[PDB]
RNA sequence: CGUGAGGGAAAGGUGAAAAGAACCCCGGGAGGGGAGUGAAAUAGAGCCUGAAACCGUGGGCUUACAAGCAGUCACGGCCCCGAGGGGUUGUGGCGUGCCUAUUGAAGCAUGAGCCGGCGACUCACGGUCGUGGGCGAGCUUAAGCCGUUGAGGCGGAGGC
RNA sequence: GUGGAGCCUGGGAGUGAGGGCGCGAGCGAUAACGUCCGCGUCCGAGCGCGGGAACAACCGAGACCGCCAGCUAAGGCCCCC
RNA sequence: GGAUGACCCCAGGCGGUAGGGGAGCGUUCCCGAUGCCGAUGAAGGCCGACCCGCGAGGGCGGCUGGAGGUAAGGGAAGUGC
């Protein structure tokens, strides 16, 4: 190969136009039915330890 | 280039660097390089002709004479070294302070005595010279000072 | 009312550490907490150490309730880089920039 | 003492019929029309012309051998993609296209002039569906 | 004595970037692409102090040409019965007339036609 | 009424109540000139060949002035041609009092 | 840095005074918020001033049918300060970067990432013209000597 | 014939790679955006302006500044214009 | 014209590379200065749509800054990227 390299500085507009894909989407979260608490879904909540009703994991 | 401290080695080869061509580091293209044509030490001074010298002296004695600023005293009653001595003295000559006076005179014990003072340029008549002259607003002078200051123009 | 933290030279690249202030600019201080605890992001623990600080400067200096807290503005500057070197091939030297963030948090009252 | 510009005038409606009329003399006509130059207010920077519709764009008329040897063509982009298409056989499955091609090559380029080419309003055989507008008939 | 540059260089640098205010990208940002646009900048300016004066000669007469012909003759043909009126109302007063006075701009086109 | 007149070399459409700024006239602020008239229209309508032999348009001088300032710059590319004019066009006010005619 | 001879840096400034911020709060710490000091604390030690490139936050105007050396001329829309002006730009007209080198460059020929700072026609002595003054068949001193301590004079050897 | 004419004395240069075109010749092949002279022109240095689709030297014409005034030049006047 | 730049009138010239010439701006330093501006705020910085100047530039006003600056007229250069 010959060592490809850039032609023109890119410029200030085209650079963060290429990362207008770059914002992090939000964690999806929802509350656990036992202590209210938020935690992402189909996970054993951290704060009480419950899962599908009953208590899975010390907290 | 040639005096500052670094050596005249060659910092890298001429080519193939893909930098700029360079000798030593003393040339003045470089930050702390030598300096191209900076100022050497220089005597300033001229022969002025002796007799342009002369006929200035002549005529700016000349020019506070047309104006009414040249003063000559047969002596200096009061004074014998004192500044508070000759300022009463000025004070009879109508010399207030209010304009500068260069002061011409051979006694020292005057000279001594007004030289402290912000408007006086003392000077003995074989120092008698053109800028101080026009540098002061009067033109105050011994009788043996105007005696010396004749010889010199002739 | 307002209030603010600052954490200045945190050792973290301003550009990562943007991403996680994005999330939380314009929340109430609860859902951003919710919002900061389950980020994946180193820059989290940073973000969140700055936010708890200036809520409990809005509660015990500056008179304002904890319940009415929002991010009214949140910011990364970037502060001087360490710069260290990175050996390469060829006997060539290259400089990495590890940088430096300055994180300011501001909060307000939201009153409804 | 400047120059008068109107406030955005309301436009007018015209109708054309083409039947028996030369293909690009005609056309010249509905470029000046959609250019609006034949107002005393015209100014070029803004849509202020007429609408122009137009009927039995299908029996516009041209002169010579036209209808064979004129040839309208189009590149895809592709190796070997330039298609010809005489005017015979446009007038056979697109005839409208050939007064709007005629048209459009008379307008300005750039953005005004494709805005201009969307108040032209060609159709095939005696019939238009504005009538909502009642455009005034034109002899040209 | 020396005298370093100290202020002389920024100084000239920021009457030439002010100046630059509103260019695109390092047009309105760098002294040296700023100074660059400037020179094309006080050309266009030149040539288009020039220009302007043909655009709207231009604009009064395909407005005067309009006007004409709602009359029944085309704008060479006016122009030279004015000449031959000896009307010397210009082109941009033509225009205006055109469009402010139908009136007057009639009783012109009468007086051109009159003195062919 | 409204009148076209003539000055400076260039033609303007005036009404009694006008500021109009033209060219420099050589007179005084405050006193009154008059302007030649090339056509009279409104109510009645008179058309100059070239100018109307009885009418005036009197216009009161408010007075002079220099416009805006202008960057008359010139630039010939690889040749190192460069000049900055300033220029500042003068001008008189003038205000219409009335149409003659 | 180099085996060695040898090469050879960068790096100055709180404030009048440490009065250099007790104590409380968040935080493991760093850091910050209050309190306090101070004439001043974006003088808080990463300290006078604090430009520019460069990065970010907020607001005004604007932008997803559009063809561009990026501007300019014109007109209109919005926002701002109050027969005017500023900011912005939708549309229309026009329009081939700078420098260098060349017969000829936008040129697909050279150089420049961008900013700030350093960076190139000088000095001595002679010469030659021109020029401002002094003297004029004459003009002029050199080294030194005396004086002065930013005072000037003497010195005629010599040179033209 | 009073012209950024001319002549004389002196100071300061830069240039001593030209190019295109018309005409006149040589060389070449009654070839070259070819080469070499002569007379002239323009570009060079007028890559400033109008025309010639675009385009140093073809046609028009020598840009001190301003004007939203008028007349013309080459070239144009069906639409883009 | 008035009378030796006192300003006015009318007229004509004013594209430009190498290059010749003329007039000015600004930077550092010296005389002016034992002066004068300055904490009621020096220099420097950041704005300005204002004033003067063809222009290089000079003023003025608001903010910053916190201790220097320096006229009319002249002199000298490490003088403008
Ligand atoms: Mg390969
Ligand atoms: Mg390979
Ligand atoms: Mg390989
Ligand atoms: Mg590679
Ligand atoms: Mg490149
Ligand atoms: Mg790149
Ligand atoms: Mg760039
Ligand atoms: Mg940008
Ligand atoms: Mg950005
Ligand atoms: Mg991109
Ligand atoms: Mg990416
Ligand atoms: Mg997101
Ligand atoms: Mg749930
Ligand atoms: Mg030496
Ligand atoms: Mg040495
Ligand atoms: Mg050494
Ligand atoms: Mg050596
Ligand atoms: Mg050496
Ligand atoms: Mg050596
Ligand atoms: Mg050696
Ligand atoms: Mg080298
Ligand atoms: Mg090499
Ligand atoms: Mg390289
Ligand atoms: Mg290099
Ligand atoms: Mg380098
Ligand atoms: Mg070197
Ligand atoms: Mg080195
Ligand atoms: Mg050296
Ligand atoms: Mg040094
Ligand atoms: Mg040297
Ligand atoms: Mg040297
Ligand atoms: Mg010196
Ligand atoms: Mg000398
Ligand atoms: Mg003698
Ligand atoms: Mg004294
Ligand atoms: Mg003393
Ligand atoms: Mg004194
Ligand atoms: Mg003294
Ligand atoms: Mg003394
Ligand atoms: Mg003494
Ligand atoms: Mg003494
Ligand atoms: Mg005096
Ligand atoms: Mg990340
Ligand atoms: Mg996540
Ligand atoms: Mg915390
Ligand atoms: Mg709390
Ligand atoms: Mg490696
Ligand atoms: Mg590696
Ligand atoms: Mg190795
Ligand atoms: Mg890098
Ligand atoms: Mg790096
Ligand atoms: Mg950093
Ligand atoms: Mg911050
Ligand atoms: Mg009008
Ligand atoms: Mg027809
Ligand atoms: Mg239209
Ligand atoms: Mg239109
Ligand atoms: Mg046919
Ligand atoms: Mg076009
Ligand atoms: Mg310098
Ligand atoms: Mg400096
Ligand atoms: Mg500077
Ligand atoms: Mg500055
Ligand atoms: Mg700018
Ligand atoms: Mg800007
Ligand atoms: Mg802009
Ligand atoms: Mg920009
Ligand atoms: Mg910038
Ligand atoms: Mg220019
Ligand atoms: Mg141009
Ligand atoms: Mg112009
Ligand atoms: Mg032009
Ligand atoms: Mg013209
Ligand atoms: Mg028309
Ligand atoms: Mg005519
Ligand atoms: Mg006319
Ligand atoms: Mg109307
Ligand atoms: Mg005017
Ligand atoms: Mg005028
Ligand atoms: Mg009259
Ligand atoms: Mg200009
Ligand atoms: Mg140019
Ligand atoms: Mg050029
Ligand atoms: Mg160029
Ligand atoms: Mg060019
Ligand atoms: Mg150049
Ligand atoms: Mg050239
Ligand atoms: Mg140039
Ligand atoms: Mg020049
Ligand atoms: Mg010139
Ligand atoms: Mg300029
Ligand atoms: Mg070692
Ligand atoms: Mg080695
Ligand atoms: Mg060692
Ligand atoms: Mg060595
Ligand atoms: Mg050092
Ligand atoms: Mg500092
Ligand atoms: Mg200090
Ligand atoms: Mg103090
Ligand atoms: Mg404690
Ligand atoms: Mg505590
Ligand atoms: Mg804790
Ligand atoms: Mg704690
Ligand atoms: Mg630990
Ligand atoms: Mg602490
Ligand atoms: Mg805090
Ligand atoms: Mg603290
Ligand atoms: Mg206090
Ligand atoms: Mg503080
Ligand atoms: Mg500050
Ligand atoms: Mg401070
Ligand atoms: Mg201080
Ligand atoms: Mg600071
Ligand atoms: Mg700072
Ligand atoms: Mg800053
Ligand atoms: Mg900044
Ligand atoms: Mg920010
Ligand atoms: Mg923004
Ligand atoms: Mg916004
Ligand atoms: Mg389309
Ligand atoms: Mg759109
Ligand atoms: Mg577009
Ligand atoms: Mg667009
Ligand atoms: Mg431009
Ligand atoms: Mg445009
Ligand atoms: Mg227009
Ligand atoms: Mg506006
Ligand atoms: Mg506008
Ligand atoms: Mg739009
Ligand atoms: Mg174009
Ligand atoms: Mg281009
Ligand atoms: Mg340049
Ligand atoms: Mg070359
Ligand atoms: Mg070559
Ligand atoms: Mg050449
Ligand atoms: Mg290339
Ligand atoms: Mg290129
Ligand atoms: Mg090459
Ligand atoms: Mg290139
Ligand atoms: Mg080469
Ligand atoms: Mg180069
Ligand atoms: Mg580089
Ligand atoms: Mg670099
Ligand atoms: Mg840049
Ligand atoms: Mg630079
Ligand atoms: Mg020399
Ligand atoms: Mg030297
Ligand atoms: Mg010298
Ligand atoms: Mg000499
Ligand atoms: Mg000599
Ligand atoms: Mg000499
Ligand atoms: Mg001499
Ligand atoms: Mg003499
Ligand atoms: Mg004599
Ligand atoms: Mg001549
Ligand atoms: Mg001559
Ligand atoms: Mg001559
Ligand atoms: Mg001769
Ligand atoms: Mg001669
Ligand atoms: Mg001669
Ligand atoms: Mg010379
Ligand atoms: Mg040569
Ligand atoms: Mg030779
Ligand atoms: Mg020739
Ligand atoms: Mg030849
Ligand atoms: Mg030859
Ligand atoms: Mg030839
Ligand atoms: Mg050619
Ligand atoms: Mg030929
Ligand atoms: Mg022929
Ligand atoms: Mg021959
Ligand atoms: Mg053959
Ligand atoms: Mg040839
Ligand atoms: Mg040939
Ligand atoms: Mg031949
Ligand atoms: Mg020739
Ligand atoms: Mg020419
Ligand atoms: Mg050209
Ligand atoms: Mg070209
Ligand atoms: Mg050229
Ligand atoms: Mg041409
Ligand atoms: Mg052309
Ligand atoms: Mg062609
Ligand atoms: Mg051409
Ligand atoms: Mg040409
Ligand atoms: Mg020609
Ligand atoms: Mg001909
Ligand atoms: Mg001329
Ligand atoms: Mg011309
Ligand atoms: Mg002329
Ligand atoms: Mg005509
Ligand atoms: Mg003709
Ligand atoms: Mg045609
Ligand atoms: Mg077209
Ligand atoms: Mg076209
Ligand atoms: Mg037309
Ligand atoms: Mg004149
Ligand atoms: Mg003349
Ligand atoms: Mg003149
Ligand atoms: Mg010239
Ligand atoms: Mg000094
Ligand atoms: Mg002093
Ligand atoms: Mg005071
Ligand atoms: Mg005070
Ligand atoms: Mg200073
Ligand atoms: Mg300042
Ligand atoms: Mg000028
Ligand atoms: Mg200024
Ligand atoms: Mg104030
Ligand atoms: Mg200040
Ligand atoms: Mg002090
Ligand atoms: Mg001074
Ligand atoms: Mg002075
Ligand atoms: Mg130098
Ligand atoms: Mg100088
Ligand atoms: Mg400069
Ligand atoms: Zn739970």
């Amino acid at each position: 190969a010959k060592h490809p390299v850039p032609k023109k500085k890119t410029s200030k507009a085209r650079r963060d136009a290429r990362r207008s894909h770059h914002a992090l989407t939000p964690p999806t979260l929802v509350p656990c039915p036992e202590c209210k608490a938020m935690k992402p879904p189909h996970t054993v909540c951290p704060e009480c330890g419950y899962y599908a009703g009953r208590k899975v994991l010390e907290v | 280039r040639g005096e500052v401290a670094y050596s005249g080695r060659k910092i890298w080869p001429q080519k193939h660097t893909g930098r700029a061509r360079h000798g030593d580091i003393g040339a003045p293209i470089f930050v702390g390089g030598g300096v191209v044509f900076g100022p050497k030490p220089r005597d300033y001074s001229y022969t002025l002709p002796k007799k342009v010298r002369k006929k200035g002296l002549a005529m700016a004695v000349a020019d506070r004479a047309r104006e009414g600023k040249l003063l000559l005293v047969e002596a200096f009653a009061g004074v014998n070294g004192k500044t508070k001595e000759f300022l009463a003295w000025a004070k009879e000559a109508g010399l207030d302070g209010s304009e500068s006076v260069l002061l011409v005179t051979g006694n020292e014990l005057v000279r001594r005595a007004a030289r402290n003072l912000p408007w006086v340029v003392t000077l003995a008549p074989e120092g008698l010279n053109v800028y101080d002259i026009v540098r002061t607003e009067r033109l105050v002078m011994d009788l043996d000072a105007w005696e010396v200051f004749q010889n010199r123009i002739g | 009312m307002e209030a603010k933290a600052i954490a200045r030279y945190v050792r973290i690249s301003p550009r990562k550490v943007r991403l996680v202030v994005d999330l939380i600019r314009g929340k109430s201080l609860e859902e951003a907490r919710n919002i900061l605890r389950y980020t994946n992001k180193r820059g989290a623990y940073f973000v969140a150490k700055v936010l708890e600080s200036a809520a409990a400067n809005a509660v015990n200096n500056h008179d304002m309730l904890e319940d009415r807290l929002y991010v009214k503005a949140a910011y990364v500057d970037e502060g001087p880089a360490l710069k260290r070197v990175l050996p390469r091939a060829r006997g060539r030297a290259d400089i990495i920039k590890k940088r430096t963030s300055h994180i300011t948090v501001i909060l307000g009252e939201k009153h409804g | 003492m400047k120059t008068y510009v109107p406030k955005q005038v309301e436009p007018r409606w015209v109708l054309i019929d083409a039947e028996g009329k030369t293909l690009g003399r005609l056309a010249t006509k509905i470029a000046t029309l959609l250019r609006g130059k034949h107002r005393p207010d015209w100014t070029p920077n803004v849509a202020m012309g007429d609408f122009v519709v137009v009927v039995n764009a299908d029996k516009i008329r041209v002169t010579g051998k036209k209808l064979e040897q004129k040839i309208y063509t189009r590149y895809s982009g592709y190796p070997g993609g330039l298609k010809k298409i005489p005017l015979e056989k446009m007038l056979a499955t697109h005839p409208e296209r050939v007064l709007e091609h005629a048209v459009k090559g008379m307008l300005p380029k750039g953005p005004l002039g494709r805005r201009l080419f969307k108040r032209l309003k060609v159709y095939a055989g005696p019939d238009h569906p504005h009538q909502a507008q009642r455009p005034e008939k034109l002899e040209v | 004595p020396r005298a370093k540059t100290g202020v002389v260089r920024r100084r000239k640098h920021k009457k030439i970037l002010k100046l630059a205010k509103g260019y695109w990208g390092l047009r309105s940002k760098s002294f040296r692409k700023a100074r660059e646009t400037l020179f094309a900048a006080g050309n266009y300016a030149y040539a288009h102090r020039k220009r302007r004066k043909r655009d709207f000669r231009r604009l009064w007469i395909v407005r005067i040409n309009a006007a004409c012909r709602q009359h029944g003759l085309n704008y060479s043909t006016f122009i030279h019965g004015l000449k031959k009126a000896g009307i010397e109302v210009d082109r941009k007063n033509l225009a205006d007339l055109a469009v402010r006075e139908p009136q007057v701009f009639a009783e012109l086109v009468e007086r051109a036609k009159a003195a062919q | 009424m409204f009148a076209i007149v003539k000055t400076g070399g260039k033609q303007y459409r005036v009404e009694p109540g006008l500021k109009l700024r033209v060219e420099k006239l050589d007179a005084e602020p405050g006193a009154t000139v008059e302007l030649p008239v090339l056509l009279l229209g409104g109510e009645k309508t008179v058309v100059g060949t070239p100018v109307v032999e009885g009418a005036s348009v009197v216009a009161e001088v408010l007075g002079h002035g220099r416009g805006k300032k202008i960057l008359v710059s010139k630039f010939k590319a690889k040749v190192q041609y460069r000049r900055k004019k300033g220029h500042r066009q003068p001008y008189t006010e003038l205000l219409i009092k009335e149409i003659r005619g």
